[PDB]
């Protein structure tokens, strides 16, 4: 008994002294508490090797996807972002100096701090320098843009113009002479004119999106300057101006925390300078703007915060967004059947430690129990902030705290909640006393068209997309909608920004065909002169149609007559891909048409699957069963390998028929190793690139419906990034040879999220007609015998035209008569024809297929022939007659 | 198995065992002679047999052993005679076996009424759960309130008659049992409850007849339907009046009605009386002079039929003529909470006391405490340390006879159910009281409902109580801090403050919806004003009026503070117009009107004083009278909520009609379910799609509302033949179909019936006549579009309220019109043009609408102007696109929603209309006009 206590006592007190110590390294570094313990200790287990720790580093920043190691990986050299920009340090922190992981941790990230405090303080300087002069050069403009991160960009053009302003207005004085509101306004202008002009040309991605973030913010400030002007302000103090968000930069600070400072209305917040890598940039419309300044009034009261609304208006984005402004690191917490309970405590310990800003995306969508435990949890660290807003307590010595997991937790009042609600309910009764409430009850659609069509780099935006948002609202009320339709934001964003992609390819293919003939090359004369509404239709015909129900396209079409009139769309020709899938389909026994013809829709739809495959690394097709979308691929792969001379490789995976463990790997509990998985196999080997498949194409279906259950893996492949993450750790890319492809019969049991990371092509199923099955069949009959095997399948390397090979068996023979005497009854009136459509009419034991009909026909047909060709061989003396076979196979059909 | 391997015993209520149970108790408890006869009449049996015979055992025992000495005292002999009297006395109470049992029966038949009304009144406040969830009430309590009546009645103190004893304890326990019944219920049910226990004493009482048809009546009305184009016109009388005296007209004492009031010349004077329930002239037919509780019922229907926004008063009325005028003046009364806590609370049931959100009753407590100097410990129940000190301070209170506080329990559902365990298994002290205070919540457990002493707080209406308690709550240093112009800024804001929250009551009218604009939005909007007004003043006594922050003050309190909760963009701008019209410098006039148009002729002048003292002053010298005028909305806005309310009440005690009287459903149901299948219509036809046709919007969303629309016609009529198959009983249900049948049974509507848009809270009845309309609509537009093509449909003229979605169909003409004139739809905009006329030219460009209604405003030659009519008809109406130009905005230009139903819970699109005089569009904007598709 007193054995078995001992080690009772010691085990636990050893476990709880390793528990105090990683407490106490979380307390000397407050990022700790948000990467779970379990990952902690082996962090700490295998501080020499950090290739481990790198997947860890995305939980522990905001946008830091891995950290930059030296050549012996013993100093640091900087941070990554998610796509590979990099902030440099000004002395830089040798972890080998200091071991222990939460003191260079917390160097790392002071040095940081103030290393992005410096170069904001040359940016605003070089800034200032650009913006005093009437005129500014391109070239340096574009030098300065490439030398500065944008997040630190954006920041400097916003803090430039609110210094211009404020000057503008301390300079009037109540003097009434607006001259230098205008002399901000003409420099506003100018910019736009001038990068307007810049974005037209090619760029680097890294500079387009950075080109983009300044055209968003820089509209908004010429607008904000439009409407003070309008409404004729002479005063600094003056509601009408304090109710826009001014940038105060004070470089005299001699701390860099201290030194940015953001007002709007009244609240006086502090910029926590953190590295964000590259954000999405959301326009500043009206809507945004009163929602920037109730959440800033109800953050000064120390309230919370609650947009209430519908789903996709812009709630969790637009409170991202303020926390990107603010620099605090933004958390997103799903609240759809991903709930954690053990951690959320510890995650909220780790928002009252540093400051960080959580936003519940839709809290409608729990149950009762962990709706209370979470309400008490949002409860008692809503007090613990409201006790530092109350006056009577003093604040120079506020040890303000919380009872977070039975211990008294440090809380800053930095940090902020914000829950996310969706009506149609309300708050929980005993949150409604602490958080304010919004309606986000619509968007400003045209307007954000307007911006974001405005930074692609159009010459006209404001009619374009004027007529684009009534036009998709428009298309959601007339169009008949399914579960993968989505004609939302998000939507109108991405046609917006495939517009502007083809706009440029289009000012690209201009530009090279006046090069390669005689003229002179000028960028601006090509820009002025192109139908923005041509390339916005083509636009959305090539992102939109392939999506569609073949219902649906002339409907959407008529809605394009009727919203942009007088203009029509031309389809491009495709000659040589054209002519080499014409050559590909007769080799592989198949249909092929020119349009409005038997399988000109079939080649419509896989000439606008190439499109999609160009446009983007992965696509779907939703077809049912019997809409020829697996086929489609194959020709296509075929066809391109032979038009383009690089070999075409499929990898055809079924998910659902193997495991998703044996997928995507299985990780080992003891004796850590890494078993791989089928489709985490085969990525690694094209990584690894032996054979040399690296200069080769590979297209991998995963042929099978879809479940949000096994796509979470594929997620982090579809997005952007492209990056495969898995549990051993290590980073795998996707070379652009891979185009990951989906087949799948319908997505009624797939999410909305993993729509959005691809294309889609609805093969109807009036696109294989019978008349082109029947020529499927018939072509099979004419040329594959039924008694080779499979010895003879490798013989087919040979020569297409098997020469030599007529006279091989009387089968062949004996077959193509067949096909011959069933050609009259496969017509388009057939008798069988009309048969399937009368039996369509019928109800059966189980549900009808035309495939599978037309199947069991022609193996009894295969199965006839094979009965004529053994009576032959019990008939050596005379062969079948003609007639006898006349009428034998009329009977047989 | 369960129920076969174990035998049933059942203790449970009903009306025969609580009839026998309360005659029982009269019968112990009132009358003493019959009650010693009757006790003597359970005496009758052998008690004093077996007595006798335990004495004959004890003498038999102290018989065999004797030695020559029972011949002791002659003692035995006194026995021997006690003995041979019990016996004669016993064989005479056998003799009499008939005559005291009939005396006992007419004796009993004397109190039969009594205890017919006892039951009934349990059955009803039993019945009361189906009113609202919070009114829980026990058999335990119904017994109290019975003993209460019997033993500790002050009444019945100097009476011996034993029929004034009866009618002293009827009367006493009818208005016991309504005093505590309605201590503990809202005040828009006290009428319900009263009209209730009214008609048990009427079917109770003997001498009056039983009005059953008048009853059914007054309860269902509406739910008969009268033919179209039945309905005459007479003079001095609106539509809607002339077909509630068509309805009304089926009674056979009201078949003159109509020639009496064509014939009747004072009718104008009392139909736009003030208070015609004083003055109700004599309009029913009888024989003989009626009782009057008769009188009273005839004059109810007839002020139900004409003025129904006096259904409340003449209801208030009759029950004061029916159970005393004194009957409901106890509860326009100030709580006496002492007498209710020190003799009615038992010490093991909680004082349970609930309120409505936003409001607090533990300040009646407490003032309650320190007038019984008793010591009460507050405990705040909102987190484990909470339940833990709740603990501790009940397990001390239980045995030190003290009180406890805890305060906002409706947070805890499952720490109430576990505390009232708790509650059934303890042992109280005599002075042990348990205060739950809590909101009006469906989370609190129906059991603790159940099984405690429930009361209703709620706060008292008015603008000049809801400034005073606003002042109340506010500290008196935070008005008086400096500058001096704070407290007329505070003002200000309370009176904002008030003037919205009380336009809420109004819905929808006031608002479209019912905000929660409670305390932490006045908080809010103090704490605003604090800063601001410390900003600008920078420590100075006095400011200027100009300088003060106006646009600060409104632009928070329009997008931030108020207009937080505001999802509704036109009540966004009624927001605004309040703050543009309150917060200005001008309001520090000596002239600025506070409120005009007040009663038509006067305003409330803003009080001229710089003090919180005189503002309070002037707040408690304001007129107790109040018309929605003080809000700016219209004074019919007081008739709309008076008739709302009565036909909320009349629904509420129609459904104590269909559950308490069960003497079934299925008979019901084979009548409804055939006239359901007789007036919904037989088919409907599509309409054929053509190549040409292809191109018409009407015609696409025609297709797709018709192919969901015949779905839904194909349900209802195959449901509705399954319905009547299940009645004839040949074939089978399943969980589906009898969930449907149930549904269709209490009228609750079909939610797979209804998957488009109608009004929350809405019947089955009416759903059947506007669908049938909806139907009768599309077969005309269907048989009309094929009968001539698509050229005459932009002509054909299509109603709004019967089209499913009228969006569509506003998208449908515009993009029509686009079409036809090959523009863009940006370059499009609608005007308005109502025209009185009755087919007038249509041109290209224009189309017809119909059924158009126009709320608090007139239209005439397409400009309005304020009118004092609830709501104006439309003419047809015209929808014209013109061509976006640059048109600047008139100054005398509207924007007015245009909702689908009168909940204005959705919204179409809007118009653009002129005004006529010089009235101001921020009027207009206040008193709230709205179109309306549908009334
Ligand atoms: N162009 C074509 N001409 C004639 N027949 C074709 C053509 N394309 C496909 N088929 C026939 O259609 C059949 C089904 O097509 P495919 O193999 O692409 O599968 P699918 O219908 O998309 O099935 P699933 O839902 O299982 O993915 C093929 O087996 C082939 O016989
Ligand atoms: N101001 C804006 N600028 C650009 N895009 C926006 C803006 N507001 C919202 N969006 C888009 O609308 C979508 C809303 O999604 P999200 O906010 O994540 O869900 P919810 O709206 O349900 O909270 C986002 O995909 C975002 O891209
Ligand atoms: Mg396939």
């Amino acid at each position: 008994q007193r054995s078995l206590e001992r080690l009772a006592d010691l085990l636990g007190k050893i476990q709880k002294a390793l528990g105090e110590y990683l407490e106490r390294e979380r307390s000397s570094f407050p990022r700790f508490y948000f990467v779970g313990d379990e990952d902690l200790l082996e962090i700490i287990g295998n501080s020499k090797n950090v290739a481990k720790l790198q997947k860890h580093f995305k939980k522990m920043f905001a946008g830091v996807s891995s950290i930059i190691l030296n050549e012996d990986n013993s100093v640091v050299l900087g941070i990554s972002s998610r796509e590979g920009e990099e902030v440099m340090f000004k002395t830089p922190v040798s972890i080998t100096e200091h071991p222990k992981i939460n003191e260079w941790l917390t160097l790392v990230e002071k040095e940081m701090r103030v290393t992005l405090a410096k170069l904001l303080a040359e940016s605003v300087t070089e800034v200032e320098i650009f913006g005093k002069a009437t005129s500014i050069d391109p070239n340096t403009y574009i030098t300065w843009i490439d030398k500065y991160q944008a997040q630190l960009v954006v920041l400097s053009a916003q803090i430039a113009w609110s210094e211009n302003v404020e000057t503008a207005l301390s300079s009037m004085g109540g003097g009434g002479d607006a001259a230098p509101l205008h002399s901000v306004l003409s420099n506003v202008e100018v910019t736009l004119n001038v990068l307007a002009d810049s974005v037209l040309m090619e760029q680097p991605p890294l500079r387009r999106r950075k080109l983009e973030h300044l055209i968003t913010e820089l509209v908004h400030q010429r607008d904000v300057t439009r409407s003070l002007i309008k409404s004729k302000i002479d005063n600094a103090k003056s509601f009408e101006w304090l109710s826009q968000m001014r940038f105060y930069f004070d470089p005299k600070q001699t701390d860099v925390l201290q030194q940015l400072s953001i007002q709007m209305a009244n609240a006086k917040f502090n910029y926590g300078f953190e590295y964000l890598g590259v954000q999405d940039k959301l326009v500043q419309t009206p809507l945004t703007d009163r929602c920037y300044l109730t959440m800033t009034q109800a953050l000064e009261a120390r309230l919370g915060g609650s947009p209430f609304g519908p789903a996709g208006t812009g709630k969790t984005e637009s409170v991202k967004a303020l926390g990107h402004q603010l620099g605090r690191f933004v958390l997103v917490f799903n609240c759809d059947e991903t709930f954690d309970f053990q951690a959320m405590g510890r995650i909220f310990v780790g928002l009252c430690q540093v400051g960080a800003w959580g936003c519940f995306d839709e809290f409608n969508r729990l149950e009762e129990r962990m709706l209370s435990a979470v309400s008490q949890q949002v409860q008692c660290i809503q007090e613990a902030l409201r006790e530092h807003s109350n006056p009577n307590y003093d604040k120079t010595s506020a040890p303000i705290t919380c009872e977070l997991l039975n211990k008294q937790v440090k809380v800053s009042p930095d940090m902020a909640i914000f829950i996310t609600m969706n009506p149609g309910s309300n708050l929980p009764d005993n949150l409604k006393k602490l958080f304010r409430s919004l309606a986000m009850t619509k968007p400003d659609r045209q307007l954000i068209a307007q911006v974001m069509l405005y930074s692609q780099g159009f010459r006209t935006a404001e009619v374009l997309a004027n007529k684009i948002v009534p036009f998709f609202k428009l298309c959601d009320e007339q169009l008949s909608s399914q579960s993968h339709y989505d004609f939302g934001l998000r939507a109108l964003k991405s046609v917006l920004v495939s517009a502007g992609n083809v706009k440029r390819e289009r000012i690209q293919k201009i530009k090279r065909e006046k090069e390669e003939r005689g003229e002179a090359v000028d960028e601006g004369e090509i820009a002025e002169n192109l139908p923005e509404q041509e390339i916005l239709i083509q636009s959305v015909c090539e992102t939109m149609v392939p999506k569609l129900v073949a219902e649906d396209i002339p409907l959407l079409f008529s809605l394009l007559s009727d919203v942009f009139p007088g203009v029509q769309y031309h389809r491009g020709e495709m000659t040589a891909l054209r002519e080499e899938l014409k050559k590909v389909c007769q080799e592989m026994y198949l249909t092929y048409g020119d349009g409005e013809e038997v399988g000109g829709m079939w080649v419509e739809k896989v000439l606008q699957l190439y499109q999609i495959t160009q446009i983007n690394h992965g696509l779907m097709m939703v077809g049912p069963s019997g809409s020829g979308k697996s086929m489609a691929w194959r020709v296509l792969l075929k066809a391109l390998e032979r038009l383009e001379g690089v070999e075409g490789v499929a990898h055809i995976i079924d998910p659902k028929a193997i495991s998703k463990d044996h997928l995507y790997g299985t990780l080992d509990p003891n004796t850590r190793e890494w078993t791989d998985g089928l489709f985490t196999h085969v990525l690694r080997k094209i990584i690894d690139s032996v054979r040399g498949e690296l200069q080769k194409r590979q297209w991998i279906v995963f042929d099978g419906d879809v479940d949000p259950e096994w796509v979470e893996n594929l997620n982090s492949v579809l997005d952007d990034n492209k990056l495969l993450t898995l549990p051993n750790g290590e980073r795998l890319s996707l070379p652009p040879n891979v185009r990951i492809m989906f087949e799948v019969q319908d997505l009624k049991y797939a999410t909305l999220a993993t729509v959005s990371r691809c294309g889609m092509v609805w093969f109807s199923e009036d696109v294989l007609s019978t008349d082109m099955i029947f020529n499927n069949f018939l072509a099979r009959l004419r040329s594959i015998p039924l008694d080779e095997g499979e010895d003879e399948a490798q013989r087919r390397r040979k020569g297409k035209e098997d020469e030599g090979e007529e006279a091989a068996s009387p089968m062949l023979q004996i077959q193509r008569d067949a096909a011959t005497i069933m050609q009259p009854y496969f017509t388009s009136n057939g008798l069988v024809t009309k048969a399937l459509e009368h039996a369509f009419q019928l109800e059966h034991i189980m549900d009808l297929t035309r495939l599978r009909c037309l199947g069991s026909l022609f193996s009894m047909l295969h199965q006839a022939c094979r009965n004529v060709a053994q009576y032959n061989a019990n008939h050596p003396d005379f062969p079948m007659q003609i007639e006898q076979l006349e009428r034998y196979i009329q009977r047989y059909l | 198995d369960l129920c076969s391997r174990v035998t049933f015993v059942n203790f449970t209520v009903t009306r025969s065992s609580l009839q026998s149970q309360c005659l029982n108790e009269v019968l112990k408890a009132e009358r003493p002679d019959v009650d010693e006869k009757r006790s003597d009449l359970l005496k009758l049996q052998g008690e004093f047999q077996l007595r006798l015979r335990q004495l004959e055992k004890s003498l038999l025992q102290a018989l065999n052993e004797v030695k020559g000495r029972i011949l002791d005292d002659d003692t035995i002999i006194t026995t021997l005679e006690n003995l041979k009297r019990e016996a004669a006395e016993v064989t005479r109470k056998v003799e009499e076996t008939d005559i005291v049992m009939q005396e006992v029966e007419t004796v009993s038949q004397q109190y039969l009424p009594l205890s017919t009304a006892c039951s009934s009144i349990y059955f009803t406040m039993e019945s009361l759960k189906q009113i609202h969830f919070l009114y829980q009430y026990s058999l335990q309590f119904f017994l109290d309130i019975y003993h209460n009546v019997l033993y500790e009645n002050p009444n019945l103190k100097g009476v011996t008659d034993h029929t004034q004893r009866l009618s002293i304890i009827t009367k006493d326990l009818f208005q016991v049992a309504f005093n505590r019944v309605a201590r503990g219920m809202l005040h828009q049910d006290h009428i319900t409850f009263a009209m209730l226990l009214a008609r048990i004493k009427l079917k109770g009482t003997v001498g009056e007849p039983t009005y059953d048809a008048e009853f059914q009546h007054f309860l269902r009305g509406n739910e008969i339907v009268l033919s179209a184009g039945s309905t005459p016109r007479i003079q001095g009388l609106t539509v809607e009046q002339a077909e509630a005296v068509v309805r009304l007209s089926c009674l056979p004492a009201f078949k003159d009605l109509i020639a009496k009031v064509q014939a009747d010349e004072q009718f104008g004077i009392w139909l736009d009386s003030s208070s015609p329930e004083q003055t109700v002239p004599y309009l029913w037919s009888e024989e003989t002079p009626a009782t009057p509780i008769g009188q009273a019922i005839h004059r109810l229907l007839l002020i139900q039929a004409f003025r129904p926004d006096r259904l409340l008063a003449m209801a208030h009325m009759f029950v004061s003529t029916n159970l005393g005028e004194s009957f409901m003046s106890i509860m326009e009364q100030p709580l006496d909470l002492t007498h209710i806590v020190g003799t009615e609370v038992k010490p093991n049931t909680p004082v349970l006391m609930c309120s409505v959100p936003g409001y607090d009753a533990s300040g009646h407590v407490e003032d309650l405490a320190a007038e019984q100097n008793t010591q009460i410990t507050s405990i705040a129940i909102g987190s484990a340390e909470g339940f833990n000190q709740a603990d501790k301070a009940i397990n001390t209170a239980v045995k030190s006879g003290r009180w406890v506080m805890l305060k906002n329990v409706h947070l805890a559902p499952g720490w109430l159910m576990q505390l009232e365990k708790k509650l059934h298994s303890l042992q109280p002290h005599a002075c042990f009281r348990l205060f739950l205070t809590m909101e009006i919540n469906p989370k609190v457990p129906v059991n603790l409902l159940r099984a405690g002493r429930i009361f209703v707080f709620e706060p008292p209406p008015g603008v000049k109580a809801n400034m005073l308690r606003t002042f109340s709550s506010i500290p008196v240093s935070r008005i008086c801090k400096s500058p001096n112009e704070r407290a007329r800024l505070y003002f200000l804001l309370a009176w904002f403050h008030a003037i919205i929250q009380e336009r809420l009551r109004y819905a929808p009218l006031g608002w479209s919806k019912k905000y929660e604009f409670g305390e932490s939005d006045l908080r809010s909007a103090c704490d605003t004003v604090d800063t601001w007004l410390d900003d600008t003043a920078k420590g100075r006594q006095n400011i200027s009026p100009d300088k003060i922050p106006w646009s600060a003050l409104k632009t928070l309190m329009a997008q931030s503070i108020y207009g937080g909760r505001v999802d509704n963009e036109f009540d966004q701008r009624l927001l605004n117009t309040f703050l543009e019209r309150l917060f200005t410098t001008r309001s520090f006039d000596s002239e600025f009107k506070l409120a005009c148009k007040v009663d038509g002729h006067k305003d409330i002048q803003m009080p001229d004083g710089i003090r919180r003292e005189e503002f309070v002053q002037w707040v408690e010298l304001l007129p107790d009278t109040q018309t929605p005028s003080w809000l700016g909305l219209p004074n019919n806005a007081e008739r709309v909520l008076l008739t709302t309310q009565g036909v909320d009440m009349i629904s509420k005690m129609l459904k104590m009609q269909m559950l308490e009287d069960e003497d079934a459903w299925m008979r019901t149901l084979h009548t409804t379910a055939s006239n359901w299948l007789h007036l919904i219509p037989q088919t409907l036809s599509h309409l054929k799609r053509t190549v040409e046709n292809i191109k018409d919007p009407l015609f696409r969303f025609f297709e797709r509302e018709v192919k969901m629309g015949a779905k839904l016609l194909q349900d209802v009529r195959q449901d509705l033949a399954d319905v009547v198959q299940v009645c004839e009983g040949k074939k089978k249900q399943t969980n589906y179909l009898r969930t449907l049948i149930n549904e269709l049974v209490k009228g609750i509507l079909p939610r797979s019936w209804s998957h488009y848009t109608v009004p929350a809270g809405m019947t089955v009845i009416q759903w059947v006549s506007d669908f049938s309309e909806r139907i009768k609509q599309l077969q005309n537009i269907s048989l009309a579009a094929a009968s001539g093509g698509a050229k005459e449909l932009k002509n054909i003229h299509v109603c709004l309220g019967g089209l499913f979605v009228p969006e569509a169909y506003i998208t449908a003409t515009r993009q029509y019109v686009a079409q036809a004139n090959s523009w863009s739809l940006e370059e499009l905009c609608l005007e308005v043009n109502v025209t009185t006329s009755q087919g007038a030219t249509l041109d290209a460009c224009s189309f017809g609408v119909t059924g158009l209604k126009l709320q608090g405003a007139t239209c005439n030659n397409n400009k309005l102007s304020l009118s004092n009519a609830i709501s104006t008809a439309l003419p047809l109406t015209q929808l014209r696109w013109v061509k976006q130009t640059n048109t600047e905005k008139k100054a005398s230009v509207v924007t007015l929603p245009v909702y689908l139903n009168f909940t204005r819970a959705d919204l179409i699109f809007t118009v653009d209309f002129e005004i006529a005089t010089k009235e101001d569009p921020r009027s207009f904007y206040e008193r709230g006009v709205a179109v309306l598709c549908t009334e």
